[PDB]
RNA sequence: GCCGGCAGUCGGCAGAGCGAGAAAGAGAGUGGCGCGGACGCUACGCCGCGACGAGUAGGAGGGCCGCUGCGGUGAGCCUUG
RNA sequence: CGUCGGGCCCGGGGGGCCACGCGUCCCCCGCGAGCGCACGGGGUCGGCGGCGAUGUCGGCUACCCACCCGACCCGUCUUGA
């Protein structure tokens, strides 16, 4: 009776092992394509910049379709129109971070709240220090840290996202499944800026740090994290 | 039955004693003396008890009969164990496991019989 | 047969203006007055040597009247030779402006 | 049956192999290396034969017990730890031992032991210091070296030799080891001038001398 | 919009193509090449202040 | 040596000083027992800096380190010999404690009985 | 579970992404190779200075 | 707060699991020597994650906080106090 | 004409690859096992040194004193003590 029942336990253990190894090969190779895809977009913008300068023209790049919004002002004394947007972007604490894609609904939400936030377009590396070091997942309405690839694959795995690089490529390259990817990530609990801020109250144009940090946000991200 | 009478005894028994942040129960045949559903010497059909012998040498082990209830004069049977302190534990171990007699108190009865044997010996040098 | 410790002054506790944190102490080793040259004293053992009335034991010698509170230098403080030290027990606050011994035997260079 | 070869890939970075596993497949040559497919002892008693039992069940049990603890993975004991050395501390250099009873004495370094304690020996004639152990942290390493490479350090002395047993009397082996080392190292320091007097002097801080300022 | 969507829902039903059916907000401006025909972009200058009143 | 506990963790307490009622130092009719200040302008109630501290839930000890002596046992009041045998399965983490109303005649009998069962008594020589 | 930083912990990084092994294996040979070529390139300048 | 978990301590009447990316079974059949296994579960109990913790008037809940007397209960204590 | 362009860098005549088996047809050009090291599901040492029966060890609280910082007297009326 147990002679063939022994084969039941060992074969099913073997079936999961090859199944785990088959998925392990998929994680490795999709990331290899993504490294080629990240080298694809970085180099092809250098391709387009030089050729317009070869002739007497200019290559206007597209404004990136994702920005990183950081609330830099506290919750005391906040206008209700301002307060509603901050809880609609999941920015309830000071120095909280979230990913927001760019469309006419988004900037018009962002252009009413710039004294209370500091937002800008992040770099490719700047995503990595957020997803890996501060990446927390909203699983069953619980802030669960991303310590294994199985966590993402069960809430977005039937969407095509099952690992870090599947999540990062869905974040960095704003694809057509982006909405639940930002919903999966908890708003980032960024630490206080090491080295200090210039001025919290005023906009970035006159030497403050509020408003659109369109390029220099990558300097500030390394101070938060 | 067993679950029915546990909900009555659990809070208004004469053996219940709380007394500054613990809970105990001092009825006979209750090894580990906890006021718990598993560790109760009266509500069960099968009951295992360990209690030191009357002469101060050995352990008398008390079993419930399971054949006739409501007759406490003949419901419990006592057997005396007085051996070389290794077969003393082995005899009680065989009364539980080999007889399939309410086995969750197998090891806890051995624990109680182990501590009794250090009471019936010289203690201080 | 000489001195094996550096001269160090207990200048006060870690504080702001209206608050004072007693668990961290500010030290002035005479000789160092710059930020880039406080790296030598980082992690060095610091001891506040005093004496009392009753007799206490002493390792490797006869019981005498001197007692200490052992400590350790945590990190630098405000680019002036000021440096922070943490003791096992907080200072009695009667040693402000009194010289304590910071040692070298927790050395690395 | 097979002689155990060493690791083929060199250590590029700790935890990183230089070759990939696909290249390692060629190196290990697995392409052509595929495969497919007590307690009771009988003793005679002068009755019959008795079957005794080893590791018999205990005669006593305590009232309550701790459960087992969770399994840590990197928590190696002291004997298996890796032992490092400073770049300044090289065999032959002059050291400054502080925390010992030989306070501030200038004492000559010989070699590192298995436990990590430094075999350090300033000549008994000069420093009155025997074959003695010190810790790396509690030593100032002066930048003064000697050509100590051509010496024959005895092999019998080790961590077990300098370990405290339990009045302490100097053994004859300790004196013999001291003379054997002294015959080796003392003529060498005599060749370089002013170092034997340097050893006899004691290190001490004075007024206007700050350890972060001067160099050693 | 419903009438136009239902026309495009019956159409391409025999084709199966997922045509974008929902309305979308204004996207980024789809990076493009801008040219100038030989001439250089003429320099602009802030005006000096003169009291008009 | 004595009867050691089964496990001896590091007992840590967030606050060891007692909680003093407001203005009990100035007056005698105000006892050391804590009373919550329920005034409209009280320095203690609205937590002014440099005042006395109010008892809160954050001052509670760890659930693992609660209710042991510095020796590491939990107390349990004992009246007579019959209540001593209940601790026969808890002698490694619980100690017996004799009441104030136990006479010296039968107090000695409880002490030597507790030695036989190896149960620690925090007051082994009280009345003598 | 204690959350270890994948940026500082190598095999926590490898649990979440096995491509980081070669991505750390690369940018090591390349940095070592470009270090060897630049040193001998300065040696070519040393050969030009000597001649 | 979790559609939270724990009746599975199912032991020579036994085979010790259901953290695991994917809607469902470690399911029944029929032709070609050595007696052994730590804790537990006052299920008004035990254990595991996540978030949060200010407060007047005011409201609710828990008191193994306290006083007095009564019905039971502790083969309770007490002139050796 | 240009691109260290894009198509597994279309196809033909010195360095890195989580690519490794055998047989048949068509199109195109599910159990191999054995040990070890460890950036791997939260600390261990399989490391030690001293001072102690007539003056010392520990006592966070608890009695007093000394120092630094903070600190206006409680209840009530009140927008405001």
């Amino acid at each position: 009776n147990f002679a063939e029942l022994k084969i039941k336990r060992l074969r099913k253990k073997f079936a999961q092992k090859m199944l785990r190894k088959a998925r392990r090969k998929l994680i490795y190779e999709k990331a290899k394509h993504y490294h080629k895809e990240y080298r694809q977009m970085y180099r092809t913008e250098i391709r387009m910049a030089r050729m317009a300068r070869k002739a007497g023209n200019f290559y206007v790049p597209a404004e990136p379709k994702l920005a990183f919004v950081i609330r830099i002002r506290g919750i005391n004394g906040v206008s209700p129109k301002v307060r509603k947007v901050l809880q609609l972007l999941r920015l309830r604490q000071i120095f909280n971070g979230t990913f927001v894609k760019l469309n006419k609904a988004s900037i018009n939400m962002l252009r009413i709240v710039e004294p209370y936030i500091a937002w800008g377009y992040p770099n490719l590396k700047s995503v990595n220090e957020l997803i890996y070091k501060r990446g927390y997942g909203k699983i069953n309405k619980k802030r669960i840290a991303l310590t294994d690839n199985a966590l993402i694959a069960r809430s977005l795995g039937k969407y095509g996202i099952i690992c870090m690089e599947d999540l990062i490529h869905e974040i960095y390259t704003v694809g057509k499944r982006f909405k639940e990817a930002n919903n999966f990530l908890w708003p980032f609990k960024l630490s206080s800026p090491r080295g200090g801020m210039k001025k919290k109250t005023t906009h970035f144009v006159e030497g403050e740090d509020a408003g659109n940090r369109e390029d220099q946000i990558n300097r500030l991200i390394r101070r938060m994290n | 039955s067993a679950h029915l009478q546990w909900m009555v005894v659990r809070n208004c028994s004469s053996f219940l004693i709380k007394r500054n942040k613990q809970t105990y129960s001092t009825e006979p045949n209750n090894l580990k003396a906890r006021n718990s559903f598993r560790y109760n010497g009266l509500i069960h059909r099968k009951t295992v008890g360990v209690e030191p012998a009357a002469d101060g040498k050995g352990v008398v082990v008390v079993m419930k009969r399971r054949s006739g209830q409501r007759k406490p004069a003949t419901s419990y049977v006592r057997t005396t164990i007085n051996k070389n302190a290794r077969a003393t534990l082995s005899s009680i171990r065989h009364m539980i496991r080999k007889n399939k007699y309410h086995p969750d108190l197998r090891m806890a009865a051995i624990r109680r019989a182990s501590a009794i044997l250090r009471s019936q010996k010289p203690v201080m040098v | 047969s000489g001195r094996l410790w550096c001269k160090a002054i207990f200048a006060g506790y870690k504080r702001g203006l209206r608050n004072q944190r007693e668990h961290t102490a500010l030290l002035k080793i005479e000789g160092v007055y710059a930020r880039d040259e406080t790296e030598f004293y980082l992690g060095k053992r610091c001891a506040y040597v005093y004496k009392a009335k009753n007799n206490t034991v002493t390792p490797g010698g006869k019981p005498n009247k001197t007692r200490v509170i052992w400590g350790k230098v945590t990190r630098a403080h405000g680019n002036s030779g000021m440096v922070r030290a943490k003791f096992r027990s907080n200072l009695p606050a009667k040693a402000i402006g009194h010289r304590i011994r910071v040692m070298l035997y927790p050395s690395r260079i | 049956k097979g002689k155990p070869h060493c690791s083929r890939n060199p250590v590029l970075v700790r935890g990183i192999g230089r070759y990939s596993r696909s290249a390692m497949y060629s190196r290990k040559a697995l392409y052509k290396r595929k495969y497919a497919a007590l307690a009771t002892v009988t003793k005679p008693v002068g009755g019959g034969t008795r079957v005794v039992k080893l590791r018999k069940m205990p005669r006593y049990y305590p009232t309550e017990d701790v459960p087992r603890k969770l399994l840590s993975h990197g928590k190696k004991p002291f004997s298996q730890h890796v032992r490092k050395l400073r770049a300044s501390i090289t065999p032959g250099t002059i050291l400054i031992i502080l925390t010992g009873r030989h306070r501030g004495k200038r004492v000559v370094f010989l070699k590192q032991l298995s436990s990590g304690l430094l075999l350090v020996t300033g000549p008994l004639s000069l420093n009155r210091v025997p074959l003695r152990r010190t810790h790396q942290k509690f030593v100032i390493a002066t930048s003064t070296k000697i050509d100590i490479s051509g010496v024959k350090i005895p092999k019998h002395l080790t961590d077990a030799y300098f370990k405290k047993k339990k009045k302490y009397e100097i053994t004859e082996q300790r004196k013999v080891d001291q003379k054997a080392v002294d015959s080796q190292i003392l003529p060498k320091i005599k060749a370089v001038p002013q170092l034997q007097g340097y050893l006899r002097s004691v290190f001490a801080l004075t007024n206007g001398v700050y350890p972060h300022k001067l160099v050693f | 919009r419903v009438k136009e969507n239902d026309q495009k829902k019956k159409e391409a039903k025999e084709k199966g193509t997922w045509v974008q059916l929902k309305r979308q907000p204004a996207p980024p401006r789809e990076a493009h090449f801008v040219r100038t025909n030989g001439k250089e972009p003429e320099l602009l200058e802030p005006i000096p202040y003169e009291f008009m009143a | 040596a004595a009867l050691r506990p089964l496990v001896k963790p590091k007992i840590v307490k967030k606050r060891t000083k007692k909680f003093i009622r407001h203005q009990s130092d100035r007056y005698v009719k105000i006892k050391r027992n804590w009373r919550k200040p329920r005034g409209i302008d009280n320095r203690v109630r609205r937590r002014f800096k440099g005042q006395i501290l109010m008892p809160n839930i954050g001052y509670g000890s760890n659930k693992k380190t609660k209710h042991m002596l510095p020796s590491g046992f939990r107390k349990f009041l004992v009246h007579n010999v019959k209540e001593l045998e209940v601790l026969l399965m808890c002698n490694k983490s619980y100690c017996a404690e004799i009441a104030h109303n136990v006479s010296s005649k039968n107090r000695k009998a409880i002490v030597e009985r507790a030695a036989q069962l190896a149960i620690r008594v925090t007051n082994p020589n009280a009345r003598l | 579970v204690l959350k270890k930083n994948p940026l500082k912990n190598l095999r926590i990084m490898l649990k979440l992404n096995p491509y980081a092994k070669t991505m750390r294996r690369n940018t090591i040979l390349r940095q070592a190779r470009n270090h060897k070529l630049r040193v001998e390139r300065a040696a070519a300048a040393l050969a030009a200075k000597s001649d």
